[PDB]
This record gives structure tokens, C-alpha cells and sequence, in this order.
């Protein structure tokens, strides 16, 4: 369908001002073609109400404005002094209006002592007192069906309802509110005097990803929920958040190895980091601590609407790339050609849930223990993309390797490595051994001399199959493997 | 459809599962009338993997392709003794699937649009 | 639902496959192919030269397209043009954009 | 799409060239069919030969500039088709050396 | 239709709206090459009505029916100082502006075809 994505649903106030941003793929095309905001009228198609080629309607004659950001991939359209007319559905999009490629926006428009605060947060409620007696017989009210139905003891014992979470003194103060806990209560102190409390469910973040990509989530939730135990949903149609990534330690099946979750910061702000986004990535992914991990009302939550992009600029990556054991492998990371790399970050994965990748080599050429030696990133295939391999195949090495990079654009490309006991392609250990089959064989069977900071050739038996490899060294950690030229083919390991 | 675009041949075939004895045998009548056992080959009854006693068995006739274009028949009959009454016919036409329907629709509208 | 067989914007030729459950039982499911057609209707036979005839009989065999002239300008391609420009005596072959929005350069 | 005009008696033989992309996968020639308006195969890069055609063609293959040629030893005035080479497992649209007898 | 049925000469226009700056240049060419600027005519930019900042220009060409009527194809090209390769062109001719009658044949064919 379209890749277009926007406000699924704005809504506001009339008088007010509205933002509305979508964003779309970015291209010469989409950069370059006719940005339109219509309106879906009742029987017809759209009316253009305004378009980024300086068109603007009968009415968002000096009401509205269409920016285009091509950098940033988007356009927004702002429209001022909004009516209880200018509600319905509308259209953003590129092109020409009967054409498609667009995206649907439901906005709305409503009616123009209050205490608004979002669901699972503090709040407080006044009642003013008459100070001729000294302390009236007073409790909290409700309003529910013309008659405060006990909302609270004067006594001081809580109500089942609002039970746990109620301080009184006249001030009333109670935290981690449901979305039904708000309402119009009518207090006295009899000195009958309103107030107003609402709760409002958290606007989405949107943020638009590409397929075959990653993304980063950053819930940075108030410090005080800060150390209950956060948590990350992906809202279905009916509620049930099919909870992907637990602080806890719950782990989603179908997201396995990817998934990296940052620590919490001093604060209470930690990031959820997803890697090789699929068309089924999308939905809203909304946050949570509320020690369970299920999101259950009466916590404080951050929402994001997540929206893949079908034709994405990424491309494939193979995402197995299984090996001998004993043997080798060679895993090409795709990063973007525009900026070139800084520090070509290479990780594993901790599991589902934390994840911690462990950057077994940097740019710089530190390596792990267990893979010193074994383990080598090469740069070349240069254009925009690199090589890192990792011969003599332990089983402990199967699992999953991120691509990371500092640059700009992070996707985290993720590969899997699994690995198979079998035949060696190559042969053995020196003192110098070596083999790889004649099919194999029709490239350059070569040897480096191993090295942290870069891998350089030295001389060997360099003949035709002979048995079929081998190495010399006739007068530390070496390497006899296979060169594409371009790119590159296993290796072997010798001392 | 494969094989077929090829315009070489069609290959046509009684596939029969389930028979016990495992001494049926399958044969071929078109037109009316038995082929000769040239064209079509039959394999030895083998075991049921999925089962027990049950077994099972290709025939897989050969043909010009362009017959089974021309709108033929090609009978196959498993004769084993365990169908009532001894013999089972099946016949395969260029027509014999359900028939397919159309919804052609042309819209020669210059208003109501497509979707991408 | 729908499997996308095809997607050719060089014909505008869209096939996509689906099996539809009317009822609620097996062998009742609906095999699809829902061909879309878009026809040009003013587009030239020669899609990169604007001064051929215009095109009236559009041939769509769907195996060349399961798998050369176009009858739709594709929006994510580039057509140009080359025309003559002659201003003062200086007559240059200029390239003109056929499709304007697609052939802004990067 | 050429379509060599070749004439031959009752007894005469004619031959056909046909270009060989070295692809090997299939290379064929096509009679036409008359019958129905579309193409069908009398020889290719598998065996089968057409059983009214049997045992009265066959096929060469040289590298030296990418020949296949057919050769048919007999003829029996049934008038030739369109003689249609192509490549590929698709027949009625893999069409190139259009020939006519 | 009313110019075409008096069977004098045509007038073809090519209406050039919304650019910005003032500058647009038109050149005409008939079927091919070149016409000479005898021929047509275009105007200087003059703001558009309801459209703040852009303008707009209108080069006419005149020409014999018959010329326009056996059917060639009169191309409008403008060079601009915003257009992708500063020039664009747009082609018409006796049958594709405002035909009396759209002639099509679509011949689909293989509607299965494994696919
Ligand atoms: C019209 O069609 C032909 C194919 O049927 C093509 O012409 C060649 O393509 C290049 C592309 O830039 C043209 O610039 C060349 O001028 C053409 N070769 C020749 C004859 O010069 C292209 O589709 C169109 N070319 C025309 C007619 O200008
Ligand atoms: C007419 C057309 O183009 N497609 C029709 C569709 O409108 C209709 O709903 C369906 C019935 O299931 O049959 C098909
Ligand atoms: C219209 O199309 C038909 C079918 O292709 C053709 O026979 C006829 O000549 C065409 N007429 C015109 C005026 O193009």
C-alpha cells in the first residue's frame, strides 16, 4: 500500500491551531513531486484544500500553511482557526489526488477548577474551607448520578474503587489514576464549590522507520515510577499488549537476539533498541513500568506508533549465513555510502531481553578474548559496505551479529550465525597444513598474517591445489583462506 | 501448466492410495478402449508412510501434448480386488476442473481513480 | 491477504492472488487473480519520443509479464527528451524533461 | 523476426538455421498450428519429436558461430508450418528465426 | 471546434502558470524542428490572479487547418531557470487535444499463465 504515514487521528479544539506532519519516502520523486492536503469529500473524490505548489483553497486562505521538509522526509500542514466544520477526513499525500499514494487522517473537532494529568500520574484537588468553624465534618465527593455515592470515608478507610492511593487533608491528593478515575467532583467544605479533573491517554510519538532497518524507542518515564519495573507492549486491536521486552526479563519468541535494551539512566529513561524491522513491526508500541510487566492500568505509559516503510533504500543482507565447524565464514554488513564509517562496531547478543551486544572488534582493532585471533573485519567491499570473518568454528559462536556503525542512518543489521559440524573446507593447524576442495578452489587460496589492526599478506605455498592448500613460514596467529578479490571467502587458522 | 507450456508432452497421473493386498493394477483406457502398456508405466505398490496396511502406487501415462489439448479422457482403472464391485474408473479432461468464472470490469471513468 | 504475482509499471499491470473464504470450511476457499489495468488513453507509441503517433491498440500478454515497449511512464524513472532550442543563431540540443517531478537531479 | 521462404518437390529436403544463444537449456524449432493458432514444438534440446514427424528431422548443433539446424530427410508435400525458433521453456513466446515453407 | 469549423487557420496556445521569477522563454516547433518565430507569440509573465507569488506567460501558434487538421504534432517547449533540466516540453496534436472519439483496443491475452 501506500508508504505515506501520518497522524492516524488528530483532534482539537476550536480556535486552535493543528499540526499535522506526514511523512513519506525519501526520493528524488517524493521529494520533488506535488505535496496535497484534501478532503475525502462525501460523494466525490477529494477537494484539494492546499498543496505545496502555493495552491490554498476558499477557505485556508490565510488559515493554513503546507512546509515541505525533504531533508527530514516530510511535510507539514498547519491549519488555523479550526471549526466544528473543518472536521471529517482528510488526505496527505503526494501526486495527483486520484491516485493513491496518500494517507488518511480522521480530524476532529470538539467544543471549546481543572486538573488534567495523564493516566497513572499525580494529581491534587482543592476544596475551599470556611475558616468560622474550625474543622466541618468533610470527606471526598464523587460525581456519579447527582449525589456523591461515598467515594471516601470520613472516617478516613478507602473505597474499593479508589483504594491504596488517596491522601486527605483542603487538599486531596492521589496518584496512578485509571483513565476512569477522573471526573467533574463537586466538593464542599456544606460550602459546595466544583472542580474538574481529565485524563488524557498520551498522543502517539510517531516515528516512521524503513524495512530492514532499526529503531530506537526511548521511554523516559518519570523518575519516580522510575524504579518499578519497565516494560514495552505492542498494542493489538482489542487490548492486550503482546509484551515484547520486559525489564523483568520476559522476552518475546519472535524477536529473538535483535532486541537490545539499553540500562536505565539516573533518571528513569532507558532505551529499547529493534533491529531487521518487518512488515509486522507495525503497530503502536506503547511503555510502561508497572513492576507486573503486563500493562495494566494505573501506570504511567509512552506510546509510539511505529510505521515500516515497504520500499525501503536498505538492501538485503543475508540474514544466515551458517558454517563448518572448525571452518569459517564471512559476513558482509551493508552501512550507508553517503557517510562512511567511524567505528564498524560488531556485537552478539545477551539474550531476547537484555541483549547487551558485545563488540568482539572496533575499527580500532580491539578484539574479545575468546575470539583474539580468530576474528578479523576487513572494510573492503568499500562501497558503502565490509567484511568481518571469523574462522576456526567454535559451536558457542552460533547466534546472532549486529553491524553496528557511528555514523548516521544506524540500522543494526543483524545476521545469524549458525553454525554445523561437518567437513572442514580448509585444513588444519601449522607450526603448516592447509586445504580447501578444487570446487571451491576456482578463486586465490591465500594467507594473511594475522593482525589486530590489519590483516597482511605473506608468503606461503602459492602454486595450484597441492595437497588442497598449505602454509610456510621456513626462516604467533596466521591466516590461510580464500579471496574473492571484491570480496571474500573463508579462512583458516594457524599458528 | 509448466510441463505443458513447454508444447512438448503431458504426463497424466492415476495416483491410488489405500489398498491393502497391495496386487492392484492400474490400466489405462482411452478412447474407449485399453492402451497399449508402452505408454503408460506403472510403479510397484509401496507402503504407506503416513499409515500400515495401506499402500500405494503411481501410473503415470504419457501423452502428446497437444492431446491433451485437443480435449481427450485418458480412463485410468485400478481393478484390485477390494474395490465392490472389482473396478474403479476415473477420467481427467482439459475441462475437468470447476468451471472458472469471469468478472471482467471496465471502468471508462475519467473521475473515480485507483490505488496504490 | 493478497499475494502480489506482479507489479509492472512499464504496462501498469498489477496481478495479485488470494484465496477468499466465503464459507467456513475447506474446499469452498475461492483461488483469485485480480488482474488491474490501466490504460494510457493518451500516451504516444513511443513512450521517449513525443512526436510518434498516438498509441491505440495496447497488448498485454500476461507471461511477458509473470516473468521492449512501455505504454506508461514509470514516476520513479527519468524520461528525457532532446529537442533543439534555437535562440540567436545558435541553434543546441538541449535535454528536455519529459516527466519534470522524477528528472530533478540528486 | 525473419521468416526464411524455402521450397522444396515432394523429395526435396530443406534445412534450417536457427541462432544458438549457448544458453542450452532448450533450443527448438516450432511448427505452426494451424488448428488452434498457436505453436507447437517438433524438436528440441530433449528428444521428442513429433509422431508425424517421426524419425524425418533432426537437429545440429554448432559453436563455431551458434548454428542450429534442422535437417529433415523426407518430405511429404503436408504443408510446412511456420518453422519458429525459439529458447526457453515458454515456446509460443520465445519465437525468433521466423521461417516459412 | 468553432475556429476548426470555419476551415481557416487554427490557433494552438500554450499557457505556462505558475512559475516564479518573471523570465520564461517559449519556442514552438512543429513536428520535428523549429518553427520561426513569425508564427506565434507569446506574452511577458503577468502575476497571476489568485496566486501571490507565481506568474504566468501564453505563446500562441497559428497555423492552416488542413496543417492542423492531416494531423501533426505541435510541441511547446519553455526553458526556465526551475524546471528539472531548465526545459520541458509538451506535445500536442490533432487527435490527443480534445479528440472527438478515443479508439482503444485493449487485447488482453494468456489471462492464466503460470505466473
Ligand atoms: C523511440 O523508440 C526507439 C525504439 O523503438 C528509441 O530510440 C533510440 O533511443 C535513444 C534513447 O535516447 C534515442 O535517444 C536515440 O535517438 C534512439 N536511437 C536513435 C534512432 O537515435 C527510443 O525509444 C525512441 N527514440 C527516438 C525515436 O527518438
Ligand atoms: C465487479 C468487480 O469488478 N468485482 C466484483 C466485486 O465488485 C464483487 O463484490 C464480487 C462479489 O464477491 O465479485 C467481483
Ligand atoms: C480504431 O481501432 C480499431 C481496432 O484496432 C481499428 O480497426 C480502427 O482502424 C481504429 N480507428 C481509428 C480511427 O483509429
Amino acid at each position: 500500500k501506500s508508504p505515506i504515514f501520518g497522524p492516524e487521528e488528530v483532534n482539537s479544539v476550536e480556535g486552535n491551531s493543528v499540526s499535522i506532519t506526514c511523512y513519506y519516502p525519501p526520493t528524488s520523486v517524493n521529494r520533488h513531486t506535488r505535496k496535497y492536503w484534501c478532503r475525502q469529500g462525501a460523494r466525490g473524490g477529494c477537494i484539494t484544500l492546499i498543496s505545496s505548489e502555493g495552491y490554498v483553497s476558499s477557505k485556508y486562505a490565510g488559515r493554513a500553511n503546507l512546509t515541505n521538509f525533504p531533508e527530514n522526509g516530510t511535510f507539514v500542514v498547519n491549519i488555523a482557526q479550526l471549526s466544528q466544520d473543518d472536521s471529517g477526513r482528510y488526505k496527505c499525500g503526494l501526486g495527483i489526488n486520484s491516485r493513491g499514494l496518500s494517507f488518511d487522517v480522521s480530524l476532529e473537532v470538539s467544543q471549546g477548577k481543572v486538573y488534567t494529568v495523564d493516566l497513572g500520574r499525580t494529581v491534587t484537588i482543592n476544596c475551599p474551607f470556611k475558616t468560622e468553624n474550625a474543622q466541618k465534618r468533610k470527606s471526598l465527593y464523587k460525581q456519579i448520578g447527582l449525589y456523591p455515592v461515598l467515594v471516601i470515608d470520613s472516617s478516613g478507610y478507602v473505597n474499593p474503587n479508589y483504594t491504596g492511593r488517596i491522601r486527605l487533608d483542603f487538599s486531596v491528593v492521589i496518584n496512578q489514576l485509571r483513565l476512569s478515575d477522573a471526573g467533574q467532583y463537586l466538593c464542599q467544605a456544606s460550602n459546595k464549590k466544583n472542580a474538574d479533573l481529565q485524563v488524557l491517554k498520551p498522543e502517539p510519538e510517531l516515528v516512521y522507520e524503513d524495512l530492514r532497518g532499526s529503531v530506537t524507542f526511548h521511554c523516559a518515564l518519570g523518575p519516580e515510577v522510575a524504579n518499578v519495573a519497565k516494560f514495552l507492549c505492542r498494542q493489538s486491536s482489542g487490548e492486550n499488549c503482546d509484551v515484547v521486552v520486559n525489564t523483568l526479563g520476559k522476552r518475546a519468541p519472535a524477536f529473538e537476539g535483535r532486541i537490545l535494551l539499553n540500562p536505565q539512566d539516573k533518571d528513569g529513561s532507558f532505551s529499547v533498541v529493534i533491529t531487521g524491522l518487518r512488515k509486522e513491526d507495525a503497530g503502536r508500541y506503547l511503555c510502561g513500568a508497572h513492576s507486573d510487566g503486563q500493562l495494566q492500568e494505573g501506570s504511567p505509559i509512552q506510546a509510539w506508533q511505529l510505521f515500516v516503510n515497504e520500499e525501503s533504500t536498505i538492501p538485503r543482507s543475508p540474514t544466515v549465513v551458517k558454517g563448518v565447524a572448525g571452518g569459517s565464514v564471512a559476513v558482509l554488513c551493508p552501512y550507508n555510502r553517503k557517510e562512511s564509517k567511524s567505528i564498524k562496531y560488531w556485537c552478539l547478543w545477551e539474550g531476547a531481553q537484555n541483549g547487551r551486544c558485545p563488540l568482539l572488534v572496533d575499527s580500532e582493532g580491539w578484539v574479545k578474548a575468546q575470539y583474539e585471533g580468530r576474528l578479523s573485519l576487513l572494510e573492503e567491499p568499500g562501497n558503502g559496505t565490509f567484511t568481518v570473518i571469523l574462522n576456526q568454528l567454535t559451536s558457542r559462536d552460533a547466534g546472532f551479529y549486529w553491524c553496528l556503525t557511528n555514523g548516521d542512518t544506524l540500522w543494526r543489521t543483524t545476521v545469524e550465525i549458525k553454525i554445523i559440524e561437518g567437513e572442514p573446507n580448509l585444513k588444519v593447524p601449522g607450526n603448516v597444513p592447509c586445504h580447501f576442495p578444487c570446487k571451491f578452489s576456482s578463486y586465490e587460496k591465500y594467507w594473511c598474517k594475522w593482525n589486530n589492526t590489519g590483516c597482511q599478506a605473506l608468503p606461503s605455498q602459492d602454486e595450484g591445489p597441492s595437497k588442497s592448500r598449505l602454509v610456510s613460514l621456513t626462516l604467533g596467529w596466521y591466516w590461510c583462506g580464500v579471496k574473492q578479490g571484491h570480496f571474500y571467502g573463508e579462512t583458516a587458522a594457524v599458528y | 501448466r509448466e510441463q505443458l507450456n513447454l508444447r512438448e508432452s503431458a504426463t497424466i497421473t492415476c495416483l491410488v492410495t489405500g489398498f491393502s493386498p497391495a496386487d492392484v493394477f492400474v490400466q489405462w483406457m482411452q478412447r474407449g478402449q485399453p492402451l497399449s502398456p508402452e505408454k503408460y508405466v506403472t510403479s510397484a505398490p509401496m507402503p504407506e508412510p503416513q499409515a500400515p496396511g495401506r499402500y500405494f502406487a503411481h501410473s503415470i501415462l504419457t501423452v502428446s501434448e497437444e492431446e491433451w489439448n485437443t480435449g481427450e479422457t485418458y480412463t485410468c482403472v485400478v481393478a484390485h480386488e477390494a474395490l465392490p464391485n472389482r473396478v474403479t474408473e476415473r477420467t481427467v479432461d482439459k475441462s475437468t476442473g470447476k468451471p472458472t468464472l469471469y468478472n471482467v470490469s471496465l471502468v471508462m471513468s475519467d473521475t473515480a481513480g485507483t490505488c496504490y | 491477504e493478497r499475494i502480489v504475482l506482479v507489479d509492472n509499471k512499464c504496462k501498469c499491470a498489477r496481478i495479485t492472488s488470494r484465496i477468499i473464504r466465503s464459507s467456513e470450511d475447506p474446499n469452498e476457499d475461492i483461488v483469485e487473480r485480480n488482474i488491474r489495468i490501466i490504460v494510457p488513453l493518451n500516451n504516444r507509441e513511443n513512450i521517449s519520443d513525443p512526436t510518434s503517433p498516438l498509441r491505440t491498440r495496447f497488448v498485454y500478454h500476461l507471461s511477458d509479464l509473470c516473468k521492449e515497449t512501455c505504454y506508461t511512464y514509470d514516476r520513479n524513472k527519468c524520461y528525457t527528451a532532446v529537442v533543439p532550442l534555437v535562440y540567436g543563431g545558435e541553434t543546441k540540443m538541449v535535454e528536455t524533461a519529459l516527466t519534470p517531478d522524477a528528472c530533478y537531479p540528486d | 523476426l525473419p521468416e526464411v521462404k524455402v521450397e522444396g518437390e515432394l523429395g526435396g529436403s530443406v534445412t534450417i538455421k536457427c541462432p544458438l544463444p549457448e544458453m542450452h537449456v532448450r533450443i527448438y524449432l516450432c511448427r505452426e498450428m494451424a488448428g488452434s493458432g498457436t505453436c507447437g514444438t517438433v524438436v528440441s534440446t530433449t528428444n521428442f519429436i513429433k509422431a508425424e514427424y517421426k524419425g524425418r528431422v533432426t537437429l545440429k548443433q554448432y559453436p563455431r558461430k551458434n548454428l542450429f539446424l534442422v535437417e529433415v530427410t523426407q518430405l511429404t508435400e503436408s504443408d510446412s508450418g511456420v518453422y519458429a525458433c525459439g529458447a526457453g521453456m515458454n515456446t509460443d513466446r520465445g519465437k525468433t528465426q521466423k521461417v516459412t515453407l
